């Protein structure tokens, strides 16, 4: 009932690894219509990160069942089916996490930092919501990513300082949407470099920056 | 690959 | 929605970590009245073992936080009413285990090692049910555990070689409760040492099939002989 | 207590 309460479920869930509950509690205190602290809106993130990083690690497993069974139907048609199933849960989480940011979070958010930090998020589960769509809905959803992601990237670079481990964040996972997304290896590098760049000045994040360089290894090479 | 926390 | 598809579908939620499925699949299976094939047995198994496993975990952090917060009263209230939540999850997913054990697969049991495994497994339940039971209700289900732990060691000191790995895990598992549930750490280690001995001296029984299964749960046995009378 | 997994 109460936000105190539910905070603390929540770090109970946590620490219980059961984050549906996690999520769930952190969802509650965010219908409450009142804009998080930032330890609360660290909770809500960490608890979606996994519920949702769960679907999309099965679902990885599943697809590449699905694929190495071709030839063999209808153990196929099993793998697919399943595959729909975990794209269904993965389909509502998206929309709960995109309709909470919709109505609470991105109106509520009264500094640089959080608007920032929520379109990614944004970009984020739009991205998810996209990687398991059909036809003409992947376009349109993909375009809602580069959009929330570009939207908050002229924020960051408005409003906060390069070494911002948001900032960083953002670049991160922006550059990650032109490889993975839009097939921009050109985009995806270009960006990734460019805040790596404007980090380094102002160290006088570094797990980001090493983030960065790793992703930049692996597009090249 | 590779976006952020875990 | 026929045996073999069900049977799939478990394997692949097995490969995707996702064991509410499984466990869900190897139900609907049993439902189906026949007799389990050794391969859906340990589906089945495999399945409530992580399902019941996740929450008896969650139990122990949730219940060691609770305990560590007295004098937080409020704090403590919190995480008892989780851990109670925890609790209602452990006592469905018991009563399905249990229930299934009941109505199907005791009663289709037709040869001894599939009787001790299902009984063991019944054992195993009635040990999860009774951490979270109360008072009274406790007391009954503990004898039940008792119960059909004696009963599967019964059978298997007469139809199985004590190198058996269903054996040994119903030795094991006995064992434990002997410790655990009725503090008698004394008739824990002797019936661990007996277990574990006996399985030594009949090396020779020890097939290939059996041998990564049995030595870790031998392993199991002689650390947990460790660590009772350290 | 170490029981089987």
């Amino acid at each position: 009932m109460d936000k105190n309460e539910l905070v603390q479920k929540a770090k109970l869930a946590e620490q219980a690894e059961r984050y549906d509950d996690m999520a769930a509690c952190m969802k509650s205190v965010t219908e409450q219509g009142a804009e998080l602290s930032n330890e609360e809106r660290n909770l809500l993130s960490v608890a979606y990160k996994n519920v949702v990083g769960a679907r999309r690690s099965s679902w990885r497993v599943v697809s590449s069942i699905e694929q190495k069974t071709e030839g063999a139907e209808k153990k196929q048609q099993m793998a697919r089916e399943y595959r729909e199933k975990i794209e269904t849960e993965l389909r509502d989480i998206c929309n709960d996490v995109l309709s909470l940011l919709e109505k609470f979070l991105i109106p509520n958010a009264s500094q640089a930092e959080s608007k920032v930090f929520y379109l990614k998020m944004k970009g984020d589960y739009y991205r998810y919501l996209a990687e398991v769509a059909a036809g003409d809905d992947k376009k349109g959803i993909v375009d809602q990513s580069q959009q929330a992601y570009q939207e908050a990237f002229e924020i960051s670079k408005k409003e906060m300082q390069p070494t911002h481990p948001i900032r960083l964040g953002l670049a991160l996972n922006f550059s990650v949407f032109y490889y993975e997304i839009l097939n921009s290896p050109e985009k995806a590098c270009s960006l990734a470099k460019t805040a790596f760049d404007e980090a380094i000045a102002e160290l006088d994040s570094t797990l980001i920056m090493q983030l960065l360089r790793d992703n930049l290894t692996l597009w090249t090479s | 690959r590779l976006s952020n926390v875990s």
